[PDB]
């Protein structure tokens, strides 16, 4: 006759019903990404519609349970996630603009076009067409043409569509008793119902802003060094007194600077650590890629992979007619079914991606004993950061020399480690200010305290401050260039990448201290340490059943979001950068001084 | 049959070979509780009632004496100090089908805990709250019966493991059925010990001209001295005589 | 639990009384031998009372 015993009855009924329907939808989605046919698109839409309609019925039934008397926290977190109304608050005339708009955007984004107007020779898709012209060529004129080949042909038809999207989805939050739609995404970090352990939604903004004043002095010296090793290819085209152009920072958006390593190598005289030519002489197969990965995990202490993965997944590119996309994604089909979806290649990146995507699988089965609603990460940043700490360890020269891929006599001087470490600095430190600023821009358009005529004047004023680019020609309000990026268009929370770095290095220092490694963090290793397994495994089994703020106290002992154990990784790089920048003007404001 | 409709058939008046199961090299949870595999061979126990049901792989360990959980509490409760063994083996290649095998159901919700050795087959629906349910689905009816989904690609834990349970107990009923005792080779004309079906002794074998009726087992001649046996294995007569002995 | 007094749980054979049985050997019930690695049939006899 109590509500507490009635909720446990409903969640026991929902757990068995949902895991049967979720497996059917996940299996249909798995077959779409391996065997593309005309009927398979309809097969995926059939299962996905009945899964979304199943949550509509369960959300209405859980609404009548009052939340003011459930002292248990395991079922309180389950009822908070299940009672999210979502689209049920909206009317029938308003719910039909969701499935229509979201499917038109995905099909429009899948159309690859780089054919120049009035000269229709040919143009390929994104993977064969766009990546070779951005990663290999060193011509200023055509890359400037390529910037207007995408920002003037796809984003022009989004200006009446995206502005209608951001004024009515924000109103749903007040109908769901939230503050704004930006506050809705902060509910994953929200903890309530525990006295003295509560984490406010607004505390994440204060803690994130306090940690940004030590990222900046590391990034000032990184940008100053890279502008001197970039002017070799462009002698009279960029001045070494200001900032860098936007279309020369590796990607279209400048998120990853991986393509600048060849241009800005510190010491290219000695040969790099490359064994790609060595494995093809001895015929290394893809069976061997997963066999050494399996014995790596069982030596640490983690359980090995199940028998329902090797005979079920695909490894090479099969057949000739199967044109299915193999974008790197992690699959959690449920009911003990775990798969890896990738196209294998004998390259540097695919071998590391093979290590990166397996770590999410080992995290997924860890909370397999948890109920279905709690069968997830502690937040959106845990499940991504766990899969990247093993990528840092596998790329170390000590681990490469441990297996025997590298030569037994390979000296480790100063320059053999700074070249490797600066590649990691360009892909980790350089993406932190870009990730936080874009989500900060998304926060103001979602809060609604930005008028129609003030979209561009706030977006452009941080590009002048952070990136440092003066507009070569004035541009009006008809452009809709901020909505062109892949994550913002496909409804992905981008704050999970800012918190990914601060989590993947808090755990790295904690496990290295557990293994009692004598040396710096770049040479540290995780393998051959059963002491490190208990540190990871105690926090993996929690899932969403415990608050994420208790997971920090389980590893570092500090309840807040610490930024100190990130500068200690780059102390060897920062002290060299301080000596290299003895005479250069480090730290730019907005600067029209030299060429006013 | 399913766990909620487990059958109970009596095994008696027959011979059971427990040695073949030991060397099957196919079982996964061949465990014996309260009894050793060796001690059940020489001596047996009557009341060999067998229970058959389907148990999910991850919850196989729940079915054991003194072990509580979900299946052991509402579907099949074992009595304390259960003198028996549990044998389980995989059935992935036959007890599964594409699209989900929605044929195995189980009882998830019960108002009261199940007492040992009681089968509850009923269509009554659960009562989570206080409002009665008159057969119309509502917010607190929660139809108990649920169907498992056994796809061929499911994980090891969710695979339906084929498990059976054997119960050994002693009631006042006499005349139990026991496991067979290995035989030996034959020896002729030697003062050798023997243990026939009921009687044992020592002596030498010799031919005899007389014949006995076919419905006897042994016999005695004078003063309760056993002097005749006939093994039914070969349907040939061998007669026993005491071997030489005396005082030196 | 006073986990300081232990005892022998199984032994393969019966020994002569008034004889000390001080050994860390593991029981062998199944046909698969155990070589110091605990398994499904090693049955480490030693246990501590609570
Ligand atoms: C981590 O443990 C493994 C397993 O012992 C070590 O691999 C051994 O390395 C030595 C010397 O390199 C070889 O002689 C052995 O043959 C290796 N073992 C096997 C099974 O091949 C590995 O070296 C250890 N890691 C480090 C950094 O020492
Ligand atoms: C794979 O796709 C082809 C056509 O693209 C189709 O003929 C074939 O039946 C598919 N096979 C499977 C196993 O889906
Ligand atoms: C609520 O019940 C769960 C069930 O296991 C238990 O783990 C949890 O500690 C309980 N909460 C409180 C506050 O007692
Ligand atoms: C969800 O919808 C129901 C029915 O319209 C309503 O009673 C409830 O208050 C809503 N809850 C939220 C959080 O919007
Ligand atoms: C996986 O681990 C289990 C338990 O350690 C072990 O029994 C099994 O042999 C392992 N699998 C392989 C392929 O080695
Ligand atoms: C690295 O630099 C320091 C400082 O100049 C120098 O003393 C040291 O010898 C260098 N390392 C090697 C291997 O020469
Ligand atoms: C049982 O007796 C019969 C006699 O007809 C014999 O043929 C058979 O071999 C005997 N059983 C065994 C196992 O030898």
């Amino acid at each position: 006759s109590t509500i507490e015993e009635q909720a446990k009855t409903f969640l026991d009924k929902f757990n068995h019903e949902a895991e049967d329907l979720f497996y059917q939808s996940s299996l249909a989605s798995w077959n779409y990404n391996t065997n593309i046919t005309e009927e398979n698109v309809q097969n995926m839409n059939n299962a996905g519609d009945k899964w979304s309609a199943f949550l509509k019925e369960q959300s209405t039934l859980a609404q009548m349970y009052p939340l003011q008397e459930i002292q248990n926290l395991t079922v309180k977190l389950q009822l908070q996630a299940l009672q999210q109304n979502g689209s049920s608050v909206l009317s029938e005339d308003k719910s039909k603009r969701l499935n229509t708009i979201l499917n038109t955007m995905s099909t429009i984004y899948s159309t690859g076009k780089v054919c120049n107007p009035d000269n229709p020779q040919e143009c390929l898709l994104l993977e064969p067409g766009l990546n070779e012209i951005m990663a290999n060529s060193l011509d200023y004129n055509e890359r400037l043409w390529a910037w207007e080949s995408w920002r003037s042909e796809v984003g022009k038809q989004l200006r009446p569509l995206y502005e209608e999207y951001v004024v009515l989805k924000n109103e749903m939050a007040r109908a769901n008793h939230y503050e704004d739609y930006g506050d809705y995404w902060r509910g994953d970090y929200e903890v309530n119902g525990v006295d003295g352990y509560d984490y406010s939604r607004g505390q994440l903004i204060e803690d994130v802003e306090h940690t940004f004043e030590e990222i900046k002095p590391l990034y000032e010296h990184l940008h100053a060094y890279v502008r001197a090793k970039l002017m070799n290819a462009y002698p009279s085209y960029i001045s070494p007194i200001g900032c860098l152009p936007a279309h020369l920072l590796g990607d279209m958006w400048g998120r990853f600077w991986t393509n600048l390593y060849s241009l800005t190598v510190p010491f290219g005289q000695k040969p790099n650590i490359d064994v790609t030519d060595a494995m093809v002489d001895q015929a290394w197969d893809a069976q061997r890629i997963f066999k050494e990965a399996e014995k790596f995990f069982v030596s640490v202490g983690l359980p090995n992979m199940t028998q329902g993965f090797w005979e079920n997944s695909m490894l090479t590119d099969p057949g000739n007619v199967q044109k299915a996309v193999c974008h790197p994604t992690a699959w959690d089909l449920g009911k003990g079914d775990f798969r890896i979806l990738m196209c294998t290649k004998v390259t540097m990146d695919d071998f590391l991606t093979a290590h990166h995507e397996m770590g999410h699988i080992q995290y997924d089965m860890a909370y397999a004993a948890q109920p279905f609603l709690l069968r997830n990460g502690a937040n959106e940043g845990f499940h991504e950061a766990v899969g990247e700490i093993m990528s840092l360890s596998a790329a170390t020269p000590k681990h490469l020399k441990s297996i025997g891929l590298l030569s037994p006599d390979f000296q480790e001087d100063n320059e053999t480690e700074i070249n490797f470490l600066l590649k990691q600095a360009l892909t980790i430190v350089g993406t932190l200010p870009f990730t936080y600023m874009l989500e900060k821009w998304r926060w103001m358009v979602f809060k609604g305290e930005i008028p129609k005529d003030q979209w561009m004047k706030k977006w452009w004023e941080m590009k002048r401050e952070i990136v440092g680019v003066v507009e070569p020609v004035p541009h009006d309000e008809t452009y809709c260039d901020p909505a062109s990026l892949f994550h913002v268009s496909n409804d992905y929370s981008f704050i999970r990448y800012y918190t990914r770095t601060l989590y993947q290095f808090q755990f790295q220092e904690a496990l290295c201290q557990a293994a009692k490694h004598e040396g710096p963090l770049h040479k540290c290793d995780i393998s051959n340490s059963t002491e490190a397994g208990q540190k990871l495994f105690n926090m993996l089994r929690l899932g969403k059943s415990e608050p994420w703020t208790l997971a920090l106290e389980n590893v570092v002992g500090a309840k807040n979001m610490n930024v100190r154990p990130l500068l200690n990784y780059f102390e060897p790089l920062f002290t060299w950068l301080k000596d290299q920048n003895k005479n250069s003007f480090v730290g730019w404001s907005t600067d029209w001084s030299p060429y006013a | 049959a399913s766990v909620y409709a487990w059958n109970r058939k009596r095994i008696s008046n027959c011979v059971a070979d427990y040695s073949v199961l030991y060397n099957s090299a196919s079982f996964s949870t061949f465990k014996c509780y309260g009894v050793s595999p060796t001690k059940l061979n020489d001596l047996c126990f009557t009341n060999v009632y067998a229970d058959s049901f389907v148990i999910r792989g991850d919850e196989v360990r729940q079915i054991a004496p003194g072990q509580t959980g979900k299946i052991a509490d509402y579907n099949y409760k074992l009595p304390d100090d259960f003198t028996g063994c549990v044998i389980a083996w995989n059935s992935n290649n036959l007890d599964s089908k594409v699209g989900g095998n929605y044929n195995y159901l189980y009882r998830l919700f019960r108002k009261s805990n199940l007492k040992p050795f009681e089968r509850d087959i009923s269509t009554e629906i659960y009562q989570a709250g206080s409002t009665p349910c008159n057969g119309v689905e509502g917010f607190n009816c929660y139809f108990p019966l649920q169907s498992y989904g056994f796809q061929p690609t499911n994980g090891v834990g969710y695979q339906p493991y084929r498990v059976v349970v054997l119960s050994f107990e002693l009631l006042h009923a006499p005349a139990t059925v026991c496991g067979p005792k290995k035989s030996t080779n034959l020896v002729k004309n030697k003062c050798v010990n023997f243990n026939f079906n009921g009687l044992t002794g020592t002596g030498v074998l010799t031919e005899s001209n007389k014949k006995f009726l076919p419905f006897q087992q042994f016999g005695r001649d004078i003063a309760d001295t056993t002097d005749a046996v006939r093994d039914p294995q070969t349907l040939e007569i061998l007669d026993i005589t005491p071997c030489s002995f005396g005082g030196v």
